[PDB]
């Protein structure tokens, strides 16, 4: 039900983690103060890996166009995005972060 | 949005209307004739900018954007509909529904992650008085008779017409439509003659202001339009003058005809009685680029059954659309395209220097600006450009 | 007002002529012939950008803007001229009197109060040598003779031409006429040979710059122009060189031609004798817009009688206009549309790389930037605009 | 430079390349056909939006720019060589070396201090495999085999071609020849049928997107390009389903081709084997201005001696031309044009929605971005701007 | 007659436009720039529209159709597209009452 | 060799003085604060007199096109200037300005 991502500490606020899984897509992990959040890594706008982007606050900006997301709702934020994220649950239990394999 | 700031900041009574260069979003709009889209033959056309495929399925009209999600192709350029209910792209074959736009398929690769994720846009078709109708705009539809003048839809009234593309901004279209003194470019017509009316050179405006129009805005239906009721008041003008010497004259005819004229939201002109005293002229000017408009004609006679209706036919072919839709109307297609140059720069909205009748013309670009539904805008062509902040 | 600001700060010495893509306003400029326009007859041409209508009433030429004061329409489309001192807008009958522009009647309403209280644009007309010159400016216009080269309004001079547009812009036209070394595209003109002149390739500059040319600028008719005096201290070369080897040769014929070379405002070029050496050559490159020119050739040979008169005519169109105006001048023509590409971005105006003879181009350029009489620009074409 | 800065910011992993309208400076391109070129008859052409004159003096080709330093004339408007090493402009005689450029001497003004003084641009020109190429950059060129395909330049490959202008950004015509599910367009092609090639509709990728394609970053002679490797792990689509039904098939042929695609900067394509087993394509797109290119086509087969360059030629004329380069790449052509109303107001660089075979596509992109000698600007065709002091 | 009865002075703030419809006549408009009086025809000379519904800055009118604009007090054309002169009509208050004159100024 | 010029006083700061030689080019002498420097006085872009344009600082700005040189090294700092200006070394003594007689 759950993924080991990482340590808490591994993570400065503000960056963002790619969490490759077996036989399934990618996940990314953004760290939005002391607060993680996760969604597919792949934009909805096209084949971009969103942990290549830019993290400004809560929303992450698409490396290939500029669209940009929400990371905490998966909500687009700036076109051209149109297609809501897939937003999966996250969980800091003894300092380490893990992420649910399956999206809300 | 479309117009150079500076102009719109001097046009302080209607700025919106100035602005729609586009055209007014959100508004249904009549492109063709039921007749001319057939059973599994899609028809391209372009709206307001955007390029759109119809099609006619099981008898119903669906409208689906002609622009692949994919690279940007017009799927029209080699239309593949590979099953009865989709439209497969000649390029990566993104297959899409006519229904809902959905990318249901990919036959290059029927693995592909955006399947069921992407939507291609689709629009709204009606298909009323053998007119097909397109509502170019977002979210479920008005009922068509907001966007239609009284009577159009009326149960016993015939509809039948002609459509062309004329290069013209519509608003110089709609404007010419509904300018009272405008009649002057008639004074020849065979129309007048050949089917004796009685047609003045002009008017001599009478009462004030607000007695030269009637504003609708409060139609149950939701119309809002202008009423020219400059001739309530008025003197026609059947002696022209220069010096005091008559160098024209009017028609003294003895039909009495277009005593009962009106614009409406989004561009559509009423008639009444014309082209004869038994019958009403309804005609749009249709936005498909800045420079262009589909001049969409259309003559109503009421029909009890068959037999009027096919009279009525026979003397629109043989009479109303020779003499009339074409004898009459084509000095207003010249007279509209005469106006191009002064405001393709947008300066003359500014520089135009106006005279009484165009108060019917102010009350319009008023009536525009306050009840158009949106401005269309480039950004709606290529696609919408935001930041949320 | 018409050309990049950043382009204009690059070429101080000439400014003004640069942002006069339009023209010069506040000018005499011909336009026809007067055999052209006929009685109760409307003509519609462009000038400086400005579409007018031009009339003759009772033998006299008169000039309206080409656009109604209503709509903005071109009364043009479908004149209307219900009286013989009036045109009716086709549109909605504004009526305007030929005489003043006054906004005089309006048919379809009587009763407005426009009427008597709005003034389409006049422009004032004269016609002189048979040649129709209309005042593209404001206010009351200066002598016809301070617009026009020296000797052409003089009273035996009779003048013949052709005119004609262009597609290049007036200004290349202009230069490329007063240009001393472009004389080497005609070497090869069958005026050259078919009226045995002496013609050369080029020259070798002598003497200092200022001796290369003479400008004018206290004439006492008012006119401004330059004279091209390249041939006072130079050499003429009829023999060309490439790395000291000849291979090709001026014409070596017995008629003396073209030495007296001058280039006046508002774009004027006067060259004598020529095409023979008891005529004289004067041709105006009118601005009809950005991107086009009149090619205004005239030929004036002194006439003393009729007779005479009838003697010129017959030889200009059996041998002057073919040999002359189209034989040796078509070559300007494409010439000048040669340039076009490397000006039109205006770019041209900087990365020009001239040379010696140039001299004088820079003269004409510098006195057209200090003597023109206004700047037209694209709001005195849609109205002008001010700002309280 | 080229593009509106707001669509520059955007597009983080190829600005450089969205940027390159008018092409990258500094780098080899073919531009015509030795046998094109004769002795002594200067031949005119526009190359990165420069007008070129190109020449051939005892057997050696030169090349100037076609606008002279005076007046910015073209000197093609009317050829003058007056003697074998030179070139005379029409206008005022300014004479130039085709071997330098130097202005050596002025007709009109012998003793003009502008005489060397001056130099016209001159421009690299090599011929090869029958083919002439311009080093449009400046400075020392790098050798040829650097912007050419591998094996192009072999001892024994037989390069035979045709060249044609075609009307779309260069770009455009460069991603739809590398794009590995474009080959649906090529379905129905007469080359398939009547070569038996087995043709799929597309591929459903397999493997890391890292394995889909394998980029170059240098090799002997400093190539950079991408191989596509979609088929290396990937799943070839042979029936082209919609809701389940097969709508459409591949071509069962028994000729393999293609297996090695690869596209080269400075923008050329290498398809192995094509059209049949044992011949290679090699193909540009060439940018001749914003809007245009140069689409030369080259089929390459090794030949030990003259009796097999001959057959091969035969062979070429008479099948691989007509059934290949023109009955299987003319859909290519189209599906380019098709390309042109998106991208034209660069907005499709933003708004494209691109699915997994695009990383074909993407890894160009970057690849273009990061290995291009240099940007062409509009300033390079005018007169390179700077100011300052 | 010679002289209309507009208004008390008191009932016009400063800065502010009042229309005088007048019948068989063209409405005039009265400007109060400060505590002063000034008068115009109502109707802006570049076309159709009322002056008196468009915005006073000090004493020049912008008239609310185009942008034109003229001076109150010399009815001179201060912004383009306005290029006809607006008739003046003189204005004095007797006993605190405004009045305009009902012929304009002639020059 | 060196050619005696003027007086260093002859020039006010800022000013340009053209040199004629006659039989040669001419040349610009450049007064730049209370240095002296001196190039050709023809602009390399066309016809130009350098001493008849906008001296900033060491850099003069051909009146023609706006194209311009550094005085002190003749490179070219501004297009459309391309070829170097030839440049003489100046000396200054005893309050008289000395010009190299051949380009250095
Ligand atoms: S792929 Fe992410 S914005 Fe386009
Ligand atoms: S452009 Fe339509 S499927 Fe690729
Ligand atoms: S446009 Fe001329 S009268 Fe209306
Ligand atoms: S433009 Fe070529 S020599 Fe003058
Ligand atoms: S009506 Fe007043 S400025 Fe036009
Ligand atoms: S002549 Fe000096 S910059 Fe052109
Ligand atoms: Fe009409
Ligand atoms: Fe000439
Ligand atoms: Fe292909």
């Amino acid at each position: 039900i759950w993924l080991k991502v990482c340590a808490a500490s591994d993570m400065q606020p503000g960056t963002i983690r790619r969490v490759n899984r077996v036989g399934a897509a990618p996940l990314a992990v953004y760290r939005v103060g002391d607060q993680f959040y996760a969604t597919e890594d792949t934009c909805t706008h096209g084949i971009a890996s969103l942990s290549e982007g830019t993290l400004d606050g809560d929303v992450i900006e698409c490396p290939f166009h500029g669209g940009a997301f929400n990371v905490c709702t998966g909500m687009p934020a700036s076109s051209p995005c149109t297609v809501p994220l897939g937003v999966f649950e996250v969980e800091v239990k003894e300092g380490e972060v893990y992420v649910a394999g399956e999206k809300k | 949005a479309n117009v150079d700031e500076a102009i719109l900041k001097r046009v302080k009574g209607w700025a919106p209307y100035v602005d729609a260069k586009l055209g007014f979003r959100n508004h249904w709009y009549p492109v063709m004739f039921s007749k001319e889209i057939n059973e599994g033959e899609p028809k391209t056309l372009k709206l307001l900018g955007e390029n759109l495929l119809v099609n006619r399925i099981d008898g119903k009209l669906y409208c689906l954007k002609d622009r692949c999600l994919h690279r940007g192709v017009q799927l029209s350029v080699k239309v593949e509909c590979k099953t009865k209910s989709t439209i497969t792209c000649w390029y990566h074959a993104w297959t899409y529904r006519w229904e809902d736009g959905v990318l249901c398929d990919i036959l290059t690769n029927p693995t592909s992650a955006q399947i069921g994720r992407q939507k291609l846009k689709t629009y709204p078709v009606q298909e009323a008085k053998g007119c097909v109708f397109i509502y170019l705009g977002d979210g479920d539809p008005p009922p068509l008779a907001r966007d239609t003048p009284p009577n159009f839809l009326d149960d016993d009234m015939e509809i039948l017409g002609k459509n062309q593309i004329i290069k013209s901004n519509w608003r110089l279209a709609v404007e010419n439509g509904f300018d009272p003194s405008h009649i002057y470019i008639h004074k020849d017509s065979i129309l007048v003659k050949d089917n004796d009316l009685a047609l003045p050179l002009g008017f001599a405006p009478g009462g004030d202001r607000k007695q030269q129009t009637r504003v609708v805005d409060d139609d149950v239906v939701g119309r809002k339009g202008v009423y020219d009721l400059i001739g309530e008041h008025g003197v026609p003008v059947f002696e022209g003058t220069i010096g005091g010497e008559v160098v024209r004259e009017g028609a003294y005819g003895e039909k009495i005809v277009a005593n009962d004229i009106s614009i409406w939201l989004p561009g559509v002109l009423k008639v009444n009685p014309f082209p004869n005293p038994d019958m009403m002229n309804f005609e749009w000017y249709v936005p498909i680029d800045e420079n262009t408009h589909y001049y969409f004609q259309t003559l109503g006679k009421p029909c009890a059954n068959d037999e009027e209706r096919k009279k009525y036919e026979q003397e629109f072919e043989s009479k109303w659309k020779p003499m009339a839709l074409e004898g009459f109307n084509n000095d207003d297609i010249w007279a509209r395209e005469a106006m191009v140059d002064f405001y393709a720069d947008d300066k003359g909205w500014v520089n135009e220097i106006l005279f009484e009748s165009d108060e019917a013309i102010v009350a319009w670009r008023k009536l525009a600006s306050e009840h158009n539904q949106g401005i269309q805008t480039q950004a709606h062509v290529s696609g919408l450009e935001h930041h949320h902040h």
